[PDB]
């Protein structure tokens, strides 16, 4: 029972007591493990923004790292390192824009690389995890461009150098499979697969629409880049999986997470980063309320967990706070981790049971996007 | 005060975050950081990219097209937040989603978000 | 009395007696078949009209008159635009002040003087009947007074429910009388949120009673010169189109270039396009746009040539805030822009769609 | 009565009535007045802070300035411009420090200088109004500098360069008095007289010690330029007048804000800015409650008014707020500003019966400081 | 919880503001943000400057000299703030004047101010 | 016992019997008069002690013995740091491995060999009594254990309170006996608040038991070569002394100009300062550190010259990090700290005080 802070104070106490010495320095976090969790706070869109890094076990802030405007968080699943593209301006918010590829040592935090991205190419958004992803083998860094049209930036982490734009017809968010190939989701319903050697266009290779005009696909699908599987909710909790597994998409057996009873009666997805996907447990979890059609980013109270295969609803947890992110540790015995841009606060579940075991408040001004590695 | 609930528009105050233009708004109300309901405050660029959504007005039971206007250039307002998503959909239709910071077009090339106008451009339809 | 005022503009419209050898009325040139546009095939194709005389041809393409009536007479506004007025470079104020310039131009109808213009107007004993009901008896004795009067029965007549009837598809589904097309829609939305609304909207803010999808005002977007147009025009190598600053009286240089947003009603039928007619296709047109906001090689080039669009007439004063958006109108978009323009086509030239 | 986002929906309910047309685009400030009040927050030292234009009569915020780190807020006493002292570093809150000196435009806000600092010579610490000053003439700003040691940097404005340091003896704070003078507190007790050219050695004189090594003055004094009046409350409400008119001081009798009664029942005064001056009335307002001697920077909720001649107490109003720091507008009838970096509200009241009149709330995160133009 | 009450010290919780050891902190506890009661977090860079306070140990009923430094070149932790001023004098005399950012001799001229830490350095006198 | 072997070594230290020509003991260098250190004047000043032949200077100024019986024993830690030991450059394990080197050093006492030295501790009949009550009979015969003997007396001499009182008005005002002057007060906190406690503290943080002020570290502080000790000493113009790197056994270049923090005790008494004496006043030492932190041109002057400071000896492995503290110590806290460093000295020396303030 007894909490961090006053186990502190006796380890404090004894050491007075004991005449015990010790130098004043800089602690290095503990080594990246499943347990690890980073909260990213884009802060309502404010000019600089916080990362924080969380040991989910203890509950407990292990680090943190500072970002500029709408930073996009990647972590490399094997823990060897962070990064994010982020973006600064010589005078807080106003100014010349340097928007750049930072690479952090996952202990002592210090950044390893700053590889400046030419002509302020990134996409400024609401932080969605997958629009700025990390190959496979952490070697490249893709990040996605809006503005002029669709596009996707590579970034050599390895030479520590940007390499050149990549075009692609109207399509959105960037799922790695390979060092030289991703897919991304098209306007038409398609997905895209883009597979870029050094020069040239890449070469583009539509799949079929999966999809219609109306339905609505969240901006925040659920991507393990280990597991090939592209888990990807509708407003209506209508899920998508794709397995990008071979090198080409094949479509799975779309399946639903609310009942058609919930459906009628108002049960809807609802939040950030709506679902989350255990890899090793093939689990889909996804945070939904009692909702209009059109209160679709707003918190939700309660997280319905379905197995990936069949699609039976596996467990209901009332979260017991309002929750808008939820993602997962991907060990066996997994945490469920449910933030709460409100509260600032992560809520850190058995993901098993639902039960709250731990949280750690004060993550910010607006927390919004869980990131973890997947280390196994 | 209920956040699932159906959104509920009144005509009475465009500071409240229930307002009737403010259906589709994804950020800070301009008008409560010197700008006003449809103009931006002082220091902060105007875009001219949009998104646009259909806002009824509980008033003359019309449906208008607002496109929402960022004011770019300053640090997010910290005042009056307000996130409503009527008829918002993904990134994939970006002209009716709302996570992206519509600043294109603002001078100097100013991108950063400070705060969203909501100026109607037509009759809905 | 505003009806026979328009009744009389109607036979002057289809007149070619009001020609130097009555070979040529307004409807010559503005084929009420043709959304009052030229249909005819000249040195330069269709980008510029031949006169009276058999081979002038003026230097720009000849407009609809279709919702002119609509445009506000020519006006300085508070915010320091000019607005309004007729032809490209609305160097009239109004109708009633363009009527009477083709009738004396050379390059088009020639008449030497309103003096001519009357005679042939006295010898018309419809005309003489016609004139001294609405404007008194001796009307067309004086020249003046003759052809003031026919001006303003051509005004009257282009202010009718014929030239501005509002009853395209548009004009439909803004009464809630059918829908768009899913693709209508889009190019609707994409019309309103991209720059385009940023001229072609009566209005900043608000809804529009009477959308004639212009707010009227004077802009450079950049324009290179037709060059077989301009060869044509035998207006010279040398020669530069200032556009407004041709006004009377306009002296601000930041002018030069500017062109009267044209209304889009119609612009499915009304080819080539700009005020040069440079451009055959409506596809085209709304590429060239693009030529500010694509990086892509494909966005510098004028499909229509296979070669780069060519350096603007006038280099300078280029709406630049408007046009340089940030953003790039891809294919899906072009062709969602074709759709939404042509849902402004009147009820009576929805035939002359291919 | 009706709020004034009821009058705007009210007007716009109308402008759409009748069809009328308006172009959105960017507004303009209203004229600097008397009522126009400035609040800074420097957001509990975080790296980036905003300062929040408000009129006080309808309490509306007409602006916004951003800053970067801890800056120090200087207002013309004309209302001509606003500038600061602000502090950016290459990443958020790491890299090149680059201090530097913005002057804006008051109604378009636009900076109208940038001023590089060289040498980042910017003293770092929780906001002091007068560790950053501006001459009364406008065209200098003078800044202080704690590192290495005690100095004094001079900002043309009107050039729009950085001009020199000057050393300084110990002493701390920056109070103007002429195009070349200031004055200071010195750690013996006494003020220091500074006065500078464009080279040498500034001459410096000390005053007599005017307090006791055990006489603790506080750091938000409040000074009035255009009066010379600098006034300097001890931790028990004892406060020191000195007077700068002349440009030498001349030391006024000392006035107890509190009775010997209430200072025996513990009244003391605390917050930020505890004290605030009205030139046109010679008040002195100052923030009291009870509380134990060390508990100084903590909220106050009663504000005593009294002569600054006589000592005589004018009014002793309860705040009903937790209140950190006052001011007051300088013209006729003037408005108490009471903020509170808890609320993160301006309560505006009127000084005279010390009522509530309007408040004007998320004023950011930790907002500490009221800047008011004296413009009379 | 009185704001304005006597500072009640206590020894058996360093992230409360009223743990004993931080009397005269000024800022952000650093145990809450992956640093330690005298330790910094990752990234951060420790001050060699301080300021001092004495301050009073109820376990054992001695008071010692704190001296209080700072972890720098981070934005503010935001976790854990806290302001005490036993014994806190005003800015001129900076040895016990808890505004000033401390973060003189940080690594790399770090002075941004992420937050604190309280080692003794003495036993009051 | 511990009486005894303490007493043999009060002995010997006065001894001058323990030179090659008699003319000098423990305490002609190490003078209790002067808190044990060289009140002698040499070709140096007192910057550097003048052997047993009456003419070699030596090359190193002569510390203190007060307070280093406090020194823990030459080792390096877990954050590689070497500390402890004994001489400026911890070439002496501890004081016993010390004691017999002054004893053979052709600079100093200039005994030839041990032999000698037993030779010297056989002839006096006190000796023969004392060290054979306490090491065993025929002591005195074997010149090994005669001189390891010697060097024990002479180590547990140097651990008697009377070498470490703590009876100064520090320790006084420690207790409650007293209180510090205002001045003093001040001094006493820019000292624990500035960059002096990262070195001359014996912890990093809590409190120590019996603070001596040094952490027993070794730092290059960047002094010049005192050119009129190195002259008299005649090590040459191009010697570097390496400091510890000079320890056998330490090889580590980045060690090359470090010298053992000196314990502050009695410093306000046993000038001249630093490891070659190069500084006369206390005063002086304490200005030395602005220049790392001063932007005026005073700051690299030294006061006693008026000229620069002068190139370090060894320009390398510099104490940057704690010498570069940003802030400058004004006049104030420099008065401030010779008041403080002033109440460091033991009772017995406090009337020396007067002749130096
Ligand atoms: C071919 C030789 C033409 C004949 C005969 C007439 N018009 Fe015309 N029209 C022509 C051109 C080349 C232009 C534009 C020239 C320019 O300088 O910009 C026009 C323009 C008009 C307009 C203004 C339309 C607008 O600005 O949107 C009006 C109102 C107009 N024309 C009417 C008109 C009438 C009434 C005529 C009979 C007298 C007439 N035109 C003859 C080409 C030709
Ligand atoms: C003002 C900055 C404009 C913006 C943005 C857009 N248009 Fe435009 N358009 C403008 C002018 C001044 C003119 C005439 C230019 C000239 O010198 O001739 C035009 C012309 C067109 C046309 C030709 C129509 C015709 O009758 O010839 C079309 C089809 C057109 N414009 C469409 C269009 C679209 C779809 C836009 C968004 C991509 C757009 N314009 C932007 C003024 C401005
Ligand atoms: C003058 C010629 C000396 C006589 C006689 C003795 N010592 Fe000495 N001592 C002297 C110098 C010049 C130095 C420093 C030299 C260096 O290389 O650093 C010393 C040092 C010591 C120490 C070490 C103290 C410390 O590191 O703080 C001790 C313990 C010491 N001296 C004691 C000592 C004894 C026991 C002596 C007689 C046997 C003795 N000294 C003689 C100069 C001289
Ligand atoms: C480690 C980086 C140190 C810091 C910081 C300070 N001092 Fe120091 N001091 C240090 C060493 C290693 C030495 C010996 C240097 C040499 O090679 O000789 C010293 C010496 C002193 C002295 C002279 C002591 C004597 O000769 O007996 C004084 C008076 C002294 N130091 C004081 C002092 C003060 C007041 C400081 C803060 C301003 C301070 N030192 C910092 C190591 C370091
Ligand atoms: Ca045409
Ligand atoms: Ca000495
Ligand atoms: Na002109
Ligand atoms: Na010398
Ligand atoms: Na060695």
């Amino acid at each position: 029972q007894e909490t961090q802070g006053q186990a502190a104070a006796r380890a404090a106490a004894a050491d007075l007591a004991a005449g015990q010495d010790d130098e004043p320095r800089i602690l290095e976090a503990p080594a990246p493990d499943a347990r690890r969790v980073y909260v990213n706070d884009p802060a309502h869109f404010a000019a600089v923004t916080q990362q924080f890094v969380i040991d989910g076990e203890a509950g407990r802030v292990i680090g943190m790292i500072d970002g500029g405007f709408l930073p996009n968080p990647v972590v490399a699943d094997d823990g060897s390192f962070i990064a994010h593209a982020s973006t600064v301006f010589s005078r807080i918010a106003r100014g010349e824009r340097t928007d750049y590829v930072e690479v952090f040592d996952p202990v002592t935090l210090l950044p390893t690389a700053d590889i400046e991205l030419p002509d302020a190419p990134r996409f400024l958004v609401g932080t969605y995890p997958w629009m700025t992803s990390l190959t496979p083998d952490g070697k490249t860094l893709l990040f996605y461009q809006f503005s002029p049209a669709p596009a996707v930036g590579v970034v050599d982490l390895e030479g520590k150098a940007f390499k050149r734009m990549l075009d692609v017809p109207d399509c959105y968010h960037i799922f790695p499979t390979a060092p030289d190939t991703f897919f991304m989701h098209c306007r038409d319903g398609s997905l895209a697969k883009v597979a870029f050697g050094t020069e040239g266009t890449p070469e583009i290779t539509h799949t079929e629409v999966f999809h219609p005009e109306d339905e609505f696909l969240i901006n925040h699908p659920a991507y393990s880049q280990k597991a090939g599987r592209l888990v990807w909710p509708t407003y209506t909790g209508k899920i998508h999986q794709i397995d990008l597994s071979s090198g080409d998409a094949k479509f799975l057996p779309a399946v639903e997470a609310l009942t058609e009873a919930e459906r009628a009666d108002g049960w809807r997805p609802g939040g950030w980063q709506q679902v989350a996907y255990h890899r090793a447990l093939d689990r889909i979890y996804l945070l939904v309320d009692q909702r209009d059609e059109w209160r679709h980013k707003t918190a939700s109270r309660f997280v319905v967990v379905l197995d990936a295969k069949t699609g039976e609803r596996l467990a209901k947890f009332e979260m017991g706070h309002e929750i808008d992110s939820i993602n997962v540790s991907q060990d066996e015995k997994p945490l469920l981790y449910a933030l709460s841009t409100g509260d600032k606060t992560l809520y850190i579940h058995d993901a098993e049971s639902g039960e709250e075991l731990r949280s750690v408040n004060q993550l910010g001004h607006g927390p919004q996007v869980i990131t973890t590695a997947d280390m196994g | 005060t209920d956040p699932r609930a159906k959104w509920v528009p009144q005509d009475n105050d465009i500071q409240a975050c229930d307002y009737w233009r403010h259906c589709s708004i994804d950020g800070n109300i301009c008008d409560c950081s010197g700008g006003s309901l449809t103009n931006c405050p002082p220091g902060t660029k105007l875009a001219t990219a949009s998104w646009v959504a259909s806002c009824y007005n509980p008033t003359d039971g019309q449906s208008y097209l607002i496109a929402y206007r960022d004011c770019c250039g300053y640090n997010v307002s910290g005042r009056c937040p307000c996130l409503n998503t009527e008829g918002e959909l993904p990134v994939y239709r970006p002209e009716f989603a709302n996570d992206i910071i519509w600043c294109f077009g603002a001078e100097d090339d100013a991108m950063t978000y400070h705060c969203t106008i909501s100026p109607i451009v037509g009759k809905a339809s | 009395a505003d009806d026979a005022l328009a009744a009389l503009g109607a036979q002057l419209f289809v007149d070619p007696a009001l020609s130097r050898n009555a070979t040529q009325s307004c409807a010559t040139c503005h084929d009420p078949a043709r959304a009052f546009t030229d249909p005819r095939e000249g040195k330069a194709g269709l980008a510029v009209s031949v006169g009276d005389d058999g081979q002038s041809h003026g230097d720009r393409n000849t407009p609809t008159l279709g919702y002119a009536a609509l445009v506000p007479a020519f006006h300085r506004d508070a915010n320091g635009k000019y607005k309004g007025g007729q032809f490209w470079d609305g160097r009239a104020d109004d109708l009633k002040q363009q009527a009477g310039q083709p009738m004396l131009n050379p390059v088009e109808m020639a008449m030497p003087d309103r003096a001519a213009v009357a005679a042939r107007l006295r010898d018309d004993p419809a005309y003489r009947t016609g004139f001294e009901a609405l404007f008194g008896k001796g009307v067309l004795d004086d020249p003046e007074r003759a052809f003031d009067a026919a001006a303003e029965a051509l005004a009257a007549y282009q202010a009718t429910g014929e030239f501005s009837p509002f009853d395209s598809k548009y004009d439909r589904v803004m009464r809630g009388e059918e829908k768009f097309t899913p693709l209508e829609e889009f190019g609707y939305t994409v019309f309103i949120t991209w720059n385009c609304r940023l001229c072609h909207m009566q209005r900043k803010q608000g809804v529009a009673e009477r959308e004639t999808f212009t707010n009227f005002e004077y802009h450079n977007i950049g324009l290179p010169v037709n060059e077989t147009a301009r060869e044509a025009s035998g207006l010279g190598a040398d020669h530069v189109d200032h556009g407004l600053l041709a006004r009377p009286g306009i002296e601000d240089p930041a002018q030069s270039g500017r062109f009267k947003v044209p209304s889009l009603r119609n612009v499915a039928v009304t080819g080539p396009y700009m005020h040069n007619g440079v451009f055959t296709d409506l596809r085209t047109a709304i590429l060239f746009y693009n030529k500010y906001t694509s990086r892509r090689p494909e966005a510098k080039i004028n499909p229509e040539t296979g070669a780069p669009w060519g350096e603007p007439e006038v280099a300078r004063n280029l709406s630049l805030a408007e046009l340089q958006s940030g953003l790039m109108l891809d294919d899906g978009r072009v062709d969602a822009l074709v759709a939404f323009l042509e849902t402004l086509t009147d009820r009576r030239y929805e035939p002359l769609l291919e």
